[PDB]
């Protein structure tokens, strides 16, 4: 596996980094940059050799989505849910509906919106980019997921919230409100997404270290770590703020023997 | 004077929707849509308790 | 600025009351009977045609 | 002593029950058996002792002794620099003058001339007024019952000299009949021109009684509103208050806010005194929360010591602003960090600054982090009839706040905006206010 | 006949003789493709009939009746606003996003004033040509003015680069020679 206790020196080691100290009254982005832990996996060949728009779900430990929602409370860009869902999803999926099933376990939909309003009202780069802006969580039925990248615009594309995630009301036939209500569960707080580009560079995104206890964070990478072993050959793990230098944790030198 | 089946049930809709508090059935949206003046909602609901429901 | 500093009134915001007040009419007269439900209506064509 | 004790009609009672009052404060414990005595007064008082309610107290007691009817007289006559000191000054004597019988009124420059005209066609038993308003209804009102004046009070007369009132407060009193008149008059200082005109004024010989950097913000005045809100979610779970200038401002920010669902206490003359006490209470003893108020009602009253004094309009009396940040240091052990929000005509006022010689530091903003509800803002506006009229009551009571405003060469009607001043408020079009420009 | 007579013999006389400015502002109008596609939005803006009306006032009456009271939902109409008094009206708030001007009104004087309140209102204005083709998009059979306040998201930022589209078309073309006194040459 991996050593848990060199995870444990780097994120200490993190920790003392963003420790480190006319000025703003609204704090800078850069600022809130720099605080953040981001998951680079260098391996071969992460190319389907084809563009992987889709975002793939790693099972998580830990949740930082409802961390997230509690410093979005305090936060100026608030956490807001987005669902895009068919017509006749709409038509039957009423929003008291969603919100009894999520108070459940305390959560929220901000919004769902079909793809005919995504291509009628929001068919204008500037209302479209600053509809999107204003989301964070992004969820598309698995049919529309592969109708939305002409609709979406690729200023959607180029970020990872901005990115839709595939979900499935469906689980016969028709939908059950029950797939939908227990698949964002799953989806919320049960996984955790993953943009897959070109080249051998992977970047993943975990989240701000005020968020959530460093010895989770640890189980959380260490998790997702195993997970991506066992699904890729891997060059090298370099874990970093975005603001700060890398930081090698494992790496598997026989790999790039096996490539070739 | 009575009051007429609709509105009072629309009084009614109200009163199982809010309670009894007035901010909160004033700044509602649904069931609310004419705007009802802050008061008028206290008088109508209070004729509406006098005829039915105490 | 516009010219006039005239309040808004309060009947461009809601729901337009004198619509209501005509279909309150319309339920008063199929109350009575005296107009057919277009539903019913089209009953009565597809009958009277055969 | 108490106000329950002293010899008073009971709708006073109830009133002063109501208010919450029952002790004296001890200057105005002093000025009372004076005021009550009928002799002509000049007193040293800090501003917001309570020194309205010193005078409505005996005033109310004289209309009371002499019940006359709305079409007999005015008597009663109140004379005050500021419009948002008269709306205090009138927001509290409205329930004193509710429980009574007798009338009350408002004479601002700056209010529709036909409604003030009908309501001294009316009459109306107890005046509260602005002096450069008071000649043009002197002199251009026709019936106006002048004739009896029972009383007279003048308030700050440093600020009517400091404005420059005090030659149309001249032609004022020799309109002003003498012998009836009895005249009270308050100011924390005196100067000798203060004193040429209470030797007019008070008929008796009268007896008396006397007793650091800062932030500054430039912001354009279409998103200072959206950057009050931005930085407000930021410092959110720290206690800060807010300056503003008019009552209708502080409540419909407060109405605004709260209908954002983030925590917000209002702070007005138009706020009930009880209540007013209850909220200044809970923000006291809460001591993480958000306090919208106008300038002179946050003079009023102590402050406890804050993270933030935050001005968003602009200052009643700068400066008593310089030195209410200087008390407000040397007073507060704990750091209060004090900043005011600024529009690019307001340059001056910071060499005004530079004229108070204490240091500045300017705040920056990042365009990037703007929390963009402004959309929503009107969307709003559009919806809900409520937000719209309270709305269109901050703009236009925040225009006639300018208008009211001494200091022309800090601001000037002609140098702002007025649809970025709506769209700050939320108008994509600026409401029409009767506003000279 | 005399009728033909005197309405061939009507706008000989008319250009034989100096028109003042304010009018020719007037056939100084609007060019095929910017009215083709203005008149393509106001027909996705088209008001209600009578017809139509009376139509959904029987179902939610019928609605009601039964009772089947559905629910307390509607958004609010849009449409085009063609009342002349009403659409001044519009104007000096001021509301009017657009406003269409024929050119043919037999009493001119009823719209002089119009392309001068929209200029000093800044209102984006545009002279249409032909009152009928107002009608037609108004369900009646004139209408001379055409005002549009309230416009779907969908269709927001269509209007802002039509109004640029007018701006340049209209205010930028015609707007010295519109201070000129047309007319006057015989015929």
């Amino acid at each position: 596996a991996i050593p848990r206790e060199r995870v444990i020196k780097a994120v200490n080691e993190l920790i003392k980094f963003t420790s480190k100290p006319k000025n703003l009254l609204e704090d800078d982005e850069e600022e809130l940059k720099k605080d953040l832990q981001l998951i680079v996996v260098n391996n071969k060949s992460f190319t389907g050799t084809s563009k992987s728009f889709k975002l793939k779900l790693l099972n998580v430990k830990h949740s930082f989505y409802k961390p997230w929602k509690e410093a979005s409370a305090t936060a100026v860009k608030d956490f807001k849910v987005l669902l895009i869902l068919k017509d006749s999803d709409i038509k039957k999926v009423s929003e008291d509906d969603l919100f009894d099933q999520l108070d459940s376990e305390g959560i929220k939909v901000d919004e769902i919106i079909c793809g005919k309003d995504l291509k009628t009202v929001y068919k204008a780069y500037e209302a479209r980019n600053a509809f999107i802006s204003q989301f964070s969580l992004i969820l598309a039925d698995d049919s529309i997921v592969t109708s939305l990248p002409k609709l979406m615009g690729g200023k959607a594309y180029n970020k990872v919230e901005t990115t839709p995630i595939s979900i499935r009301t469906h689980a016969n036939k028709e939908f059950s409100l029950t797939t939908l209500t227990n698949n964002i569960k799953k989806v919320y707080m049960n996984q955790l997404p993953v943009k897959l580009p070109r080249g051998t560079t992977l970047n993943v995104h975990l989240g701000n270290l005020e968020w959530l206890r460093p010895e989770e964070f640890v189980d959380n990478v260490e998790l997702i770590s195993e997970q991506l072993i066992k699904a890729y050959q891997i060059r090298s793990i370099f874990i970093k703020t975005n603001r700060s230098p890398v930081l090698p944790l494992y790496y598997n030198q026989d790999v790039l023997d096996e490539l070739e | 004077r009575s009051q007429s089946e609709r509105e009072e049930e629309w009084l009614e809709k109200l009163y199982k929707k809010h309670g009894d508090d007035y901010k909160k059935m004033f700044f509602d949206k649904k069931l609310n849509i004419y705007q009802q003046s802050e008061g008028d909602l206290k008088r109508r609901l209070l004729r509406w308790k006098k005829r039915n429901g105490i | 600025m516009p010219l006039t500093a005239v309040p808004e009134p309060k009947r461009r915001f809601v729901p337009s009351k004198n619509e209501a007040k005509r279909v309150m009419k319309i339920v008063r007269a199929i109350r009575e009977g005296r107009i057919i439900p277009p539903k019913k209506l089209k009953e009565m064509k597809x009958x009277x045609x055969x | 002593e108490k106000f329950e004790e002293l010899k008073l009609s009971q709708p006073t009672l109830k009133a002063i029950e109501k208010m919450g009052f029952t002790t004296m404060t001890s200057v105005q414990a002093r000025t009372i058996p004076p005021l009550l005595a009928g002799r002509d007064v000049l007193g040293a008082a800090k501003t917001g002792s309570g020194k309205t309610l010193a005078f409505l107290i005996p005033a109310i007691e004289l209309l009371h002794s002499l019940k006359f009817k709305p079409r007999n007289g005015t008597g009663i006559i109140v004379i005050t620099p500021t419009r948002e000191l008269a709306l205090q000054i009138f927001g509290v004597a409205r329930e004193l003058m509710e429980f009574h019988s007798q009338t009350f009124g408002i004479v601002i420059g700056g209010a529709n001339r036909r409604q003030e005209a009908e309501k001294l066609m009316k009459g109306v038993n107890m005046l509260i007024a602005t002096p450069g308003r008071l000649l043009d209804h002197l002199q251009n009102t026709k019936g106006f019952v002048f004739k009896n004046l029972k009383a007279l009070i003048i308030d700050e007369a440093d600020r009517i000299l400091e404005i420059g009132f005090e030659d149309e407060m001249r032609q004022i009193i020799k309109i002003l009949p003498n012998e009836d008149r009895q005249s009270m008059l308050f100011s924390a200082t005196q100067t000798t021109k203060v004193e040429d005109l209470a030797r007019i004024s008070l008929r008796p010989g009268p007896l008396f009684i006397n007793v650091l950097e800062q932030g500054y913000v430039v912001c354009d005045s279409d998103k200072r509103f959206l950057l009050l809100f931005s930085f407000l979610k930021r410092n959110q779970k720290k206690k800060i208050i807010v300056f503003l200038s008019s009552c209708n401002s502080v409540k419909y920010y407060a109405e605004l806010l709260n209908y954002i669902d983030l925590p917000v206490l209002e702070l007005h003359g138009k706020q009930k005194q009880q209540k007013r006490t209850n909220t200044f209470f809970e923000f006291c003893n809460a001591e993480r929360g958000i306090l919208i108020c106008t300038d002179v009602a946050a003079r009023g009253l102590d402050i406890p010591a804050v993270d933030w004094i935050i001005q968003f309009d602009p200052p009643d009396d700068p400066r008593d602003y310089i030195h209410r940040v200087g008390r407000t240091a040397r007073g507060t052990k704990g750091k209060g960090k004090s900043l005011m929000f600024l529009t690019p005509n307001e340059l001056g006022f910071l060499r005004y600054l530079k004229a108070s010689k204490v240091p500045l530091n300017e705040y920056e903003f990042p365009e990037n982090k703007i929390a963009n509800v402004q959309s929503q803002l009107e969307k709003l506006i559009k919806s809900n009839y409520y937000l719209h009229q309270t709305a269109k009551d901050g703009y236009r009571s925040y225009l006639q706040a300018y208008a009211s405003h001494s200091l022309k060469t800090v601001y000037q009607i002609d140098k702002l905006d007025l649809a970025k001043v709506a769209k700050s408020y939320g108008f994509p079009v600026p409401p029409k206010v009767n506003i000279t420009i | 006949p005399e009728y033909v007579r005197v309405q061939r013999q009507k706008k000989i006389l008319s250009i034989r003789l100096k028109v003042p400015p304010t009018i020719a502002q007037f056939q100084y109008t609007l060019d095929r493709n910017t009215a083709a596609e203005t008149f393509k939005l106001f027909n996705k803006y088209r008001p209600e009939t009578a017809a139509e009306k009376k139509e959904r006032l029987t179902k939610e009456a019928a609605a009601v009746a039964e009772g089947k009271s559905k629910q307390d939902a509607s958004p609010k109409p849009y449409a085009v606003k063609y009342g002349l008094n009403h659409v001044v009206a519009l104007i000096e708030n001021k509301k009017a996003k657009l406003v269409l001007i024929a050119n043919d009104v037999d009493p001119i004087e009823l719209v002089v004033f119009l392309p001068a309140l929209c200029k000093k209102m800044g209102v984006p204005y545009a002279i249409v040509k032909g009152k009928a083709r107002l009608g037609t998009l108004v369900n009646q059979k004139t209408s001379a003015v055409a005002a549009l306040t309230e416009v779907r998201a969908e269709d927001e930022a269509a209007l802002a680069k039509l109004v640029s589209t007018i701006d340049a078309n209209f205010a930028d073309k015609y707007d010295e020679v519109k201070k000129h006194w047309g007319g006057g040459i015989l015929g």
